[PDB]
DNA sequence: GTTTTTAGTTTAT
DNA sequence: TAATAAACTAAAAAC
């Protein structure tokens, strides 16, 4: 749904200081809005967003009267985003040489929300402040801002230069966007740290125990889907009923948990000088394939499939009764089997069904819980058929269970039909006599995955760390299209721009793996002969 | 290419005996294999040859009319008449009619026998890549008695090999057991296996023969030959296989509707004004946002899907408990080493496959399929080699390429308070899952859609009797789940769902 | 060069 | 109404 966002920067002169090595807070969290302006303009959302700057050499705000909330500006009032805001971020923006204080800056920004968001719809009201906690600030209003934080349904996030944790690295490899460092926790002054605790207290009163989630670094926050997270659409649920034979139904909603998003817009082919569609055409003509090219017109072409050798004419007409016809949706179980039976390889199609029971039925809730604990308690699975509607063809998929804190459920992946295998038979390599390994080449194999290990298993309680979480990683497509595309509309006559850094360093493992690889991979290339072969 | 492949059928005394057997002959199990290949060609669309020999018979029918061996079909693609022809020769009945028409029991020499195999070879108007005979006999020494035919035998199964045929021996059940090393052994084509003698088991029943026989009745293609690199020195060549892949109802195909004869169809593009043809250099790209048009060139937008080259960067080594299985975004794929292409990258495959294995972790790779395309991070998960019973490769050693999904793929849904069920009730499920256990397998289920389209096909082409509606083996057996539940399904139903409901 | 596969659209249920 | 899957078109790469 809708949703209003009021962006908060802290363009500080604090802002412009930073350690040698990684950019300065100003350009880091320019960077992290510049990634939440693109995604809300090329994917032409309905939400609106608000900017506001505090650390300005001047002042312009709808509380200044008297001398107060100073060298805050309001640069950007509730609307849709467009290129001339982020023309704005790109290039007129420029740092402050002064200090405000952060929270005053958050009740302007909350007073954006309160005025501007009189009679339209929004669903969702956000906030988010990109500081570095540098400077001074008055505690006086922590418990105004949360009264009117909390009357007004208005979540609250919060992006620094560090992460709330510590860092291991003394100033060490500093790479924006890469894994593991994320600004030297002994680098911050106790100005910073006096901040921060104000800031876990309001995120504690507003979020609970999970506000301290709410807390990123601006570095983490170029490698993740944070900023968007509490403005996401809402899924769509899809109604049907689990069957086990005739007399047993419970009501059940799927929701597809995993699908591709890939692109939104598409290209549009336009003529190079009138760069509009419409004087573009495209004819296709048909001939006889066989000797001499003789057009054929429509009114002598029929439909026709191929069986073999044999060429059988079916109408379109005729094709329509004899089809296939299901009754139509449905989610039978068909048996319950060893999970051990269903390797992940079988999988089959292009998403992955999570399903609940029906919203508020509790009955329905108790049924299916008793065979989620069932399947989970005998380690087995259910093989069920699975159909979208009425038209969509049936598949057959497995459906097990799925048990966590918070909620409980079944997950569905497809599995294959036996017209979808391929034995391909493959020679055996355990049972090789020529591309056995030797001893040393094993143990060179084996220095190397030691090395190269993208875990960590802390606190020696079986506990892994994982050091290379790609799942958390946005695709590099969308802010690499979001780049050019912006690129082009500011700048018509320069060619596009190379990929960012920080984009590089988040799709590469961290800089101690590749180091430490060097000395196992240097012996691995004068144990392993690699030869590229020129004859046939 | 077009690959070919003859079907050659032992037509002697025993492969009509159901030698102590609930199960069909070694004739009949052999004639309905030949039948499924036929089908199983024609659901895939494939482009190869099929023939069908027989020998041993009374009647022959050949071009050097050689004694006692039956052509019934050629090298041609297969047919709705041809799949009709075959099935003359299934069950009880057909035995009848094959005897009828051929006869049985009579001697042979497979030296004769071969030679004829190979003529049909020869006799090819398409050009051919694979040439490959099929055996199917019970019979483990059929010249011990006769040293001139066998010696001859061996000759021209010397000369096949030379030749460039390929022999595979699909032998079954025989009193006793089938013993290779008799006669056959001197006469299969092999050469890459690593002086294992492994080689099917006999088949005694259709599941098994018919196993053996798709282990071989379509060869190995690859989906493409990429670069796996370790770094930027350390380069193995591997080929990516689909093991797996959605078979869909074959699209249409224009017809002449005077002749049924094939349409070719060209699509091009002109300037609606002037009429002539637009070269790709007369038209750029465009995207409009709001009220304002971005113009790239069609080089340019493939340049911002430009990231990686084609191939498999290394990005390290995560244990497998940290890959979950309700992460899948598409179907996995498959990696093997290609030799042919960087000399010594099965010795570093089965390496990193050995010691993947050990310590239960997958290699982190991203992959980039083609040019021009972003990347996606994949984990080559390790695969050792099992075969079952049959000495059948049901898993070949390897890396199971699974797909990795980003942020962006993820999807939430709203959280529930979490319902619980009593163990009285779980206890009650547990019954009714015990109750419907079964075991599965990944061939058990056919697509009734693909199913029931080519059964309209043989209606049509054949034009012989009405098309007859396929029975849904994907629909629950609902009367017999009724009755094998009992009760159980109105206790449960007092556990949970009240009369108010 | 031809054939299978897949990303990118298209258009009806 | 939008959500989405069965159809369809186009381009890359293996054979
Ligand atoms: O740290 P991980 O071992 O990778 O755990 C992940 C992670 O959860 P946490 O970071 O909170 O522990 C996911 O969080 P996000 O991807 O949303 O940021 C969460 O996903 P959900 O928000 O959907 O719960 C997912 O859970 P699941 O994949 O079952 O949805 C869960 O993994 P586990 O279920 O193994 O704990």
């Amino acid at each position: 749904n809708k949703a209003a966002v009021v962006l908060c920067m802290d363009v500080g002169f604090t802002m412009s200081n930073s350690i040698p090595g990684i950019e300065s807070p100003f350009e880091q969290a320019k960077k992290v809005i510049t990634m939440f302006v693109q995604r809300q303009v090329f994917a032409e959302n309905k939400d609106e967003i608000a900017l506001v700057l505090f650390g300005t050499d001047g002042t312009d705000n709808p509380l200044s009267g008297g001398d107060q909330y100073q060298n805050i500006t309001v640069h950007r009032h509730l609307m849709l985003p467009d290129f001339d805001l982020l023309e704005d971020i790109e290039s007129k923006i420029q740092p402050g040489s002064q200090q405000a204080d952060f929270l005053d800056a958050l009740i302007v920004s909350m007073d954006v929300i309160q005025h501007e968001t009189i009679g339209k719809k929004f669903e969702k009201r956000h906030i988010e402040i990109f500081t570095d906690l540098s400077s001074r600030f008055s505690k006086s209003q922590l418990d105004i801002i949360i009264h009117s934080l909390k009357k007004c349904d208005i979540s609250l996030q919060f992006f620094l230069p560090f992460s709330l944790g510590k860092e291991d690295g003394s100033g060490g490899p500093f790479r924006l966007g890469g894994h593991g460092p994320s600004f030297p926790l002994k680098g911050i002054t106790e100005q910073q740290k006096e901040g921060l605790e104000i800031v876990k207290m309001v995120m504690i009163s507003l979020e609970g125990e999970d506000g301290l989630d709410e807390i990123y670094s601006f570095s983490e926050s170029l490698r993740k889907l944070c900023v968007f997270k509490k403005i996401e659409r809402h899924s769509i649920h899809w109604p049907c009923r689990l069957t086990i034979g005739s007399n047993l139904s419970i009501r059940i909603a799927a929701y597809k948990s995993i699908l591709q998003e890939r692109v939104k817009k598409t290209w549009t082919v336009v003529d190079a000088k009138t760069l509009k569609k419409e004087d573009i055409q495209k004819e296709t003509v048909y001939c006889l394939n066989d000797d001499d090219e003789t057009e054929v017109l429509k009114e002598d072409i029929i439909q026709g499939f191929r069986y073999g050798s044999d060429i059988v004419p079916f109408s379109k007409v005729d094709e329509e009764q004899m089809k296939y016809k299901s009754e139509g949706k449905c989610f039978s179980v068909l048996g319950f089997c060893k999970s051990s039976q269903v390797q992940r390889r079988f999988f089959m199609g292009n998403q992955v069904l999570k399903v609940f029971a029906a919203r508020d039925d509790e009955a329905a809730a108790v049924a299916l819980s008793s065979l989620i604990h069932a399947l989970d308690d005998l380690d087995m699975v259910a093989i069920v058929r699975y159909a979208y509607d009425k038209r969509a063809n049936p598949q057959v998929g497995v459906a097990f269970p799925h048990i966590k804190h918070n909620y409980e459920c079944l997950v569905y992946v497809q599995l294959p039909f036996m017209e979808d295998l391929r034995q391909y038979m493959f020679s055996s390599l355990k049972n090789s006599k020529k591309y056995a390994p030797t001893e040393a080449q094993l143990n060179a194999v084996d220095a190397l995955i030691d090395s190269m290990s993208l875990a960590k298993k802390d606190e020696k309680t079986d506990t892994l760390e994982d050091l290379f979480p790609t799942t958390k990683i946005p695709n590099p497509r969308f802010q690499r299209l979001f780049q050019c595309l912006l690129h082009r509309a500011l700048h018509p006559r320069e060619p596009l721009p190379p990929i960012q850094q920080h984009i590089w360093n988040m799709l590469n493992p961290p800089a101690e793996v590749t180091t430490k690889s060097q000395i196992p991979l240097s012996k691995i290339k004068t144990l392993f002969p690699l030869i590229e072969a020129k004859k046939k | 290419g077009r690959d070919s492949l003859i079907f050659l059928v032992d037509a002697s005394k025993a492969m009509f005996e159901s030698q102590s057997e609930d199960e069909l002959t070694p004739f009949d199990m052999s004639i309905q294999c030949i039948q499924s290949v036929y089908i199983s060609k024609i659901i895939s669309s494939d482009r190869d040859l099929l023939a069908v020999v027989f020998y041993g018979t009374e009647k022959d029918k050949n071009s050097v009319n050689f004694k006692n061996i039956y052509v019934l079909q050629e090298l041609d693609n297969p047919g709705a008449k041809r799949i009709l022809e075959l099935d003359q020769f299934k069950g009880q009945q057909g035995q009848k009619r094959f005897q009828d028409m051929m006869g049985h029991g009579s001697d042979y020499s497979l030296s004769e026998v071969l030679w004829v195999c190979a003529n049909l070879f020869s006799d090819v108007q398409f050009k051919m890549s694979h040439k490959r005979i099929m055996l199917f006999t019970n019979e483990d020494n059929p010249h011990g008695n006769d040293s001139a035919k066998a010696s001859r035998a061996r000759t021209k199964a010397g000369d096949l090999r030379d030749t460039g045929i390929f022999l595979d021996l699909m032998h079954l059940k025989k009193p006793g057991g089938f013993d290779i090393s008799l006669f056959y052994r001197d006469i299969i084509s092999i050469a890459e296996d690593e002086d294992l003698r492994v080689h099917f088991e006999e088949s005694s029943k259709l599941e098994d023969l018919l196993r053996k026989v798709r282990a071989k009745e379509t060869r190995k293609r690859a989906l493409s030959r990429l670069k796996l690199k370790l770094n930027k020195d350390i380069v193995i060549s591997v080929g990516i296989y689909n093991l797996v892949q959605k078979a869909l109802k074959p699209p249409p195909i224009k017809l002449y509707r005077e002749t049924n004869e094939p349409v070719k169809t060209k699509t091009r593009t002109f300037n609606t004004s002037t009429g002539g043809l637009l070269l790709p250099s007369d038209t750029k790209r465009s995207q409009i946002y709001g009220s304002r048009q971005i113009i790239l060139e069609k080089e340019e937008t493939e340049e911002l899907k430009r990231f990686d080259d084609p191939g498999l960067m290394l990005m390290g080594f995560k244990p497998l408990v940290l890959l979950k299985k309700h992460h899948y975004l598409r179907p996995s794929l498959f990696v093997y080493p290609e030799e042919s292409l960087v000399i010594g990258s099965s010795t570093l495959f089965s390496a990193l496959l050995i010691k993947c294995l050990e310590k239960e972790v997958a290699a982190l790779c991203r992959y980039t399929p083609r040019r021009n395309i972003p990347p996606y991070f994949v984990a080559l998960v390790p695969q050792e080699e099992e075969l079952d019973d049959q000495k059948i490769q049901v898993t070949p050693p390897g890396f199971q390429l699974v797909f990795l999904p980003f942020a962006d793929d993820k999807r939430k849904m709203p959280f529930t308070e979490k319902i619980m069920a009593t163990p009285e009730q779980v206890g009650k499920m547990k019954a009714i899952v015990e109750k419907l256990r079964f075991t599965y397998r990944s061939d058990s289920f056919e697509n009734p859609v693909l199913q029931q389209h080519f059964r309209n096909l043989e209606a049509l082409a054949l034009d012989l009797m009405e098309p007859e509606q396929a029975v849904d083996l994907t629909l629950p057996k609902v009367e017999a789940m009724n009755k094998r539940l009992g009760s159980l399904v109105d206790e449960f139903k007092e556990l949970v769902y009240p009369p108010d409901y």
